[PDB]
Parts: C-alpha cells; sequence; structure tokens
C-alpha cells in the first residue's frame, strides 16, 4: 500500500544542480522522517540525506560539504532533493526511503520502505536519443536493438507489456563513442509470426523518448 | 554565596515540558565561565547578550527554566518560532534575552520498551503567551458538539506522551533543556558576576 | 566511522545454513544502537529484510534470523534458496551528526549445486533500416550458461574482427544462470565484401558457433 516513485534524474552537467523528486503515498506523510540514499552503479549503499516529519529538521552527512538540501511538501505529499556543485562522483542511483513509524523502537534509525530509484548522470557529454532497429527472424528470435544513446538507462516492453514469456533484455555495453546499446529479444513460436505482430516499446526517460518499433520477419 | 546553577543542570529528575519546572536566581554571584566553557551541551545559543558578558553584568531577575523535549523540537525553543511546543507547551517573546542550553538526555531520560512519563500539550484552543504556565487536563474541544467529558469524535485528551527509547533516532531521543532568562527589571541587581 | 564491514561475498549449496558478518564500532554497533539487512535483488531496489537486529517484516520467512553482540552483527539464513542469490546490506546509527546512518559494505550470496549450461547463442544481421542510415551492427546474444564466464570472438570469415568489439560482462539471470551481449560494428561496405561472419563463444573448454551472411 505504500508507495515511493521517484523522477527528475537524468544528465546534468558537472558543477551543476538537479531537482529529484519523490511522490508519496499510501500512509500519513507527515507522520514519518524521510531520506534519500544513493549506489553508485554496482557499488555498495551511502545514505544521502534526512528530513523530519514536520519538515523543519535536515541531516546531512560532512562528505556531501552541505551542497545537498532535502525538503518535504506535505500539500502534495512529495519529497525534494536539491543538488548542487555536482561532480562525476554523485553519478548513482537515488532512492528515497520512508523511516520507521514513530511508535516503534528503531524510530530514525532505518528505511523501511524504498522507492523504484532514479539514475543521476553527471557527465560533460550530450544527451542523446536512441535509434531502434528491428532483429527479425519450431521457435524463432525475435529482437530489436536500442543503439546510440546517452546517458542510461533505458527500458524495453513488448506489445505495450502485455507480453512477457521469453522476454531477455540485455545489459547495455559502452562504444568508443561514448554512447551506450543495449538489445532485447524474444523466443515465439514459428506459427504465430504469420498471424501476430511483434511491436516492441523503448523508453528513455534522460532524453524523454520513446519509440514504438515494428518488427517484422523479412525473406 | 555562589548562585545555584548545580542544583539545576545536575538534578537527577526533570520536568515536563508542559509543566516545565521554574527555579528564580537572586543574592548570589553567579559563574557563567563553568557554562559556557563546559563543551557537554548540544545547543547553546543567547539571544540580547553573549555568554562572555555575562560575567561582567548584574540582573535583577534571572530565572532557569528546565524541562525534557524531543530533539527536533529543541529548534522551537527560540524567539518568533511555531510549532506545537512553542504554541502550546513553552512560548519565548520576541524581545527575549537571555540563553537556552540543550543537552542530549539519552542514556538517562530513555529506558527499553518506551519512557512514557514525560508528556507535551497537543492541543490548545489559543497560542500560548510567552512564560505562561498551562498544567490543565480538561477535553479539547475540536468541533461543532461538545464533549461533556469523554472522549472521541472531535474529542481528544490535549496532555500526549513522548515515548522515548534508546534505540530511537537523534530527532526521536530526549534532551534536558534550561533556558535562563536575565531581566533587569526596576529592581536590585542581586545576582551579578566575578 | 566510516561504514560497517561485511565479507564481501558468502556461498553455499541449497539446505546448508549460511552467515554474513556486520563488524561495527562503538560508535555505531556498541553505542546500543540497533542494526538492519536490506535484500537487493539484481535490478531492483533493496528490501528491507531485518529490523531491530532480531525482528523480521512481513513475508521474511523464519529461515532469515538476526543477531547482535558487542560491535558486531550477523546475518543468518538456514537451508538455502536459489532465490536467495542477492546482495545483503547491513545498517547501523551513529549518534554523531555527521555520520548517523552508516551503511554495511555489501555481502553478495551465490547458491551452489547449479549444473554447468552450455551457452544459448543466437545472432543476427544488420537490419535494412540500419543498411539505409549508413550503419551495420552485428548482435550476438549469450544466455542461460553457467557459471558466468565466457570469451567472444568474431571471424572475418576465417579471420580476426578485434576492432569495433564491444562485449558486456556476463550478468546475473533471474532464473540464476547469466547473460552475455556482444556487438560488432562496421559500414556497409565490409559487410558486404565478406561471404559470412561468425560470432564463436568459449565456455568452460566448449565452443558454440552462430554464423549470418549478407544474402
Ligand atoms: C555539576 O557538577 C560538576 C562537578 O564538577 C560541576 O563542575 C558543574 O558545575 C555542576 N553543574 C553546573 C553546570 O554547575
Amino acid at each position: 500500500e505504500v508507495q515511493l516513485v521517484e523522477s527528475g534524474g537524468g544528465l546534468v552537467k558537472p558543477g551543476g544542480s538537479l531537482r529529484l523528486s519523490c511522490a508519496a503515498s499510501g500512509f500519513t506523510f507527515s507522520s514519518y522522517y524521510m531520506n534519500w540514499v544513493r549506489q553508485a552503479p554496482g557499488k555498495g549503499l551511502e545514505w544521502v540525506s534526512s528530513i523530519s516529519s514536520d519538515g523543519y529538521n535536515t541531516y546531512y552527512p560532512d562528505s556531501l560539504k552541505g551542497r545537498f538540501t532535502i525538503s518535504r511538501d506535505s500539500a502534495k505529499n512529495s519529497l525534494y532533493l536539491q543538488m548542487n556543485s555536482l561532480r562525476a562522483d554523485d553519478t548513482a542511483v537515488y532512492y528515497c526511503a520512508r523511516d520507521f513509524s514513530g511508535h516503534t523502537a528503531v524510530a530514525g534509525t532505518g528505511f523501511e520502505y524504498w522507492g523504484q530509484g532514479t539514475l543521476v548522470t553527471v557527465s560533460s557529454a550530450s544527451t542523446k536519443g536512441p535509434s531502434v532497429f528491428p532483429l527479425a527472424p519450431g521457435t524463432a528470435a525475435l529482437g530489436c536493438l536500442v543503439k546510440d544513446y546517452f546517458p542510461e538507462p533505458v527500458t524495453v516492453s513488448w506489445n505495450s507489456g502485455a507480453l512477457t514469456s521469453g522476454v531477455h533484455t540485455f545489459p547495455a555495453v559502452l562504444q568508443s563513442s561514448g554512447l551506450y546499446s543495449l538489445s532485447s529479444v524474444v523466443t515465439v513460436p514459428s506459427s504465430s509470426l504469420g498471424t501476430q505482430t511483434y511491436i516492441c516499446n523503448v523508453n528513455h526517460k534522460p532524453s524523454n523518448t520513446k519509440v514504438d518499433k515494428k518488427v517484422e520477419p523479412k525473406s | 554565596n555562589l548562585c545555584p546553577f548545580g542544583e539545576v543542570f545536575n538534578a537527577t529528575r526533570f520536568a515536563s515540558v508542559y509543566a516545565w519546572n521554574r527555579k528564580r536566581i537572586s543574592n548570589c554571584v553567579a559563574d557563567y565561565s563553568v557554562l559556557y566553557n563546559s563543551a557537554s551541551f548540544s545547543t547553546f545559543k543567547c539571544y540580547g547578550v553573549s555568554p562572555t558578558k555575562l560575567n561582567d553584568l548584574c540582573f535583577t531577575n534571572v530565572y532557569a527554566d528546565s524541562f525534557v523535549i524531543r530533539g527536533d523540537e529543541v529548534r522551537q525553543i527560540a524567539p518568533g518560532q511555531t510549532g506545537k511546543i512553542a504554541d502550546y507547551n513553552y512560548k519565548l517573546p520576541d524581545d527575549f534575552t537571555g540563553c537556552v542550553i540543550a543537552w542530549n538526555s539519552n542514556n538517562l531520560d530513555s529506558k527499553v520498551g518506551g519512557n512514557y512519563n514525560y508528556l507535551y500539550r497537543l492541543f490548545r484552543k489559543s497560542n500560548l503567551k510567552p512564560f505562561e504556565r498551562d498544567i490543565s487536563t480538561e477535553i479539547y474541544q475540536a468541533g461543532s458538539t461538545p464533549c461533556n467529558g469523554v472522549e472521541g469524535f472531535n474529542c481528544y485528551f490535549p496532555l500526549q506522551s513522548y515515548g522515548f527509547q534508546p534505540t530511537n533516532g537523534v530527532g526521536y531521543q530526549p534532551y534536558r533543556v534550561v533556558v535562563l532568562s536575565f531581566e533587569l527589571l526596576h529592581a536590585p541587581a542581586t545576582v551579578c558576576g566575578p | 566511522q566510516p561504514v560497517l564491514t561485511q565479507p564481501p561475498s558468502v556461498s553455499g549449496a541449497p539446505g546448508q545454513r549460511i552467515t554474513i558478518s556486520c563488524t561495527g564500532s562503538s560508535s555505531n554497533i556498541g553505542a546500543g544502537y540497533d542494526v538492519h539487512w536490506y535484500q537487493q535483488l539484481p535490478g531492483t531496489a533493496p528490501k528491507l529484510l531485518i529490523y531491530g537486529s532480531s525482528s523480521r517484516p512481513s513475508g521474511v520467512p523464519d529461515r532469515f534470523s538476526g543477531s547482535k553482540s558487542g560491535t558486531s552483527a550477523s546475518l543468518a539464513i538456514t537451508g538455502l534458496q536459489a532465490e536467495d542469490e542477492a546482495d545483503y546490506y547491513c545498517q547501523s546509527y551513529d549518534s554523531s551528526l555527521s555520520v548517523l546512518y552508516v551503511f554495511g559494505t555489501g555481502t553478495k550470496v551465490t547458491v551452489l549445486g547449479q549444473p554447468k549450461a552450455a551457452p544459448s547463442v543466437t545472432l543476427f544481421p544488420p537490419s535494412s533500416e540500419e543498411l539505409q542510415a549508413n550503419k551495420a551492427t552485428l548482435v550476438c546474444l549469450i544466455s542461460d550458461f553457467y557459471p558466468g564466464a565466457v570469451t567472444v570472438a568474431w571471424k572475418a570469415d576465417s579471420s580476426p574482427v578485434k576492432a569495433g568489439v564491444e562485449t558486456t560482462t556476463p550478468s546475473k539471470q533471474s532464473n540464476n544462470k547469466y547473460a552475455a551481449s556482444s556487438y560488432l560494428s562496421l559500414t556497409p561496405e565490409q559487410w558486404k565484401s565478406h561471404r559470412s561472419y561468425s560470432c564463436q563463444v568459449t565456455h568452460e573448454g566448449s565452443t558454440v558457433e552462430k554464423t549470418v551472411a549478407p544474402t
């Protein structure tokens, strides 16, 4: 019942500023401490910031040197993290978390609930939209390739999410040009290729791009 | 003739914020250097006077107000502040002259399973005037219908318990607060400094 | 100050009991603060697993247990299952306003007893749309192999292709197996000028290869 959804992540130039938002639902918002934590890609977890239930107390670690600010809004039941003087070392997936209940023994010590997390990439490069190409085909392989995009991440669904069985999405690779590329495939029976259309949907939030590609068997 | 600041700060038991304890200091010399040089205080903020010049001045009436609050509520003990504690338990005036001292007391005022002795006032009809102390326990009418002395629909007990635990976060841990108020009214200046 | 230390990885076969240690100091664990354990599945956000150093929320089976003593804590998993392969993080609290929430190093737990699986290799030729854009990429997908250690080579009809090869490190699949991908980049000229292109995958001394043609 407790929903926490993050947004605002993407590309930010080094030294720039970025605002991350986290919408919360399913609980009394003004009754819990709220927190921001971060995880670098393939690295551990680091607590970033904390705010009290009323919103007048802010807590940060000295490592951040006070360039992060946390605020909360009960009129929208949202939590905001503002980041200034950003650098490449701040590139990470950021989660908004809800603390424990005030009527417990571990109040204000942990992170009971977590959000989906949003990727913040600090780079001197430029955000670029992706190009989606069809990988055309007893069973057969049916794929589509997302190429030349920056920064991470992208999400691939099939037939607006209706198809889930046999869908394998592969991790991206970093090309020498500095652009990412991944592919998504699915194993489908040969007969239904003659009766069912297959659409793959690619979402690239940092560039605000959505693409629907039709993959059809050639020859 | 040393001022008895020891029995206030070094006291074993502290009162609730809604029933904050008050002691008056008179006919003595106060060595404030023992206070501001001791780094055992989380917050030590003075308004209208500095800790140093306090040792060179005299005042007619000085009051030490002792109570216990939450950590994230220590911010409310300041002039021109709004919040539950400030509005309903302890209010400081805009022209406040004096010092506010607060130190963590988790090892003393917290216990496993919860310490529920400390209470604070949750509701009131109007905001609390400065230095006004309210210890009434009448049922707060929160709307249209009267309560007749029972709880329920828009009828709540004005006082709620804190529930301090040792494992809680620093914002939930108990804090002991002493507010020193020096007034210097049209009266003999009974307290002074060396 | 500054983090809690855990073993980098703990492994065990399905059925036995494994333990993950969490070494704190007198500032966080020895200060009287509880320890929490979070489990992170690959590609997902961390989820609370243990709170209060011994208490589990709803949905956590009794196989997970926690303990703390002195300046250390421990998480015990009894009857290991293939679904427990994940990252486990311990966490504590510091009274100092400059530290507060202290996170553990993190431990990767892997479960043994899986049979070695030959990789499933599928090769794709450049799409007609890509050639219309003066580009061409070869896509080689590897999936369902164990252990996660493969080597990928590309052949120019018999000949090396080391330029334009991008290969991803093997990543854990949801079925506890592993997947990987390799890409070859070239202009349409080399694609057409060669009869065939081969993606070769070597795994445990056994090689599986696929070939595509511009026909
Ligand atoms: C509390 O006792 C100690 C004992 O040395 C003393 O130094 C201190 O002054 C006393 N409290 C205060 C703040 O006066």
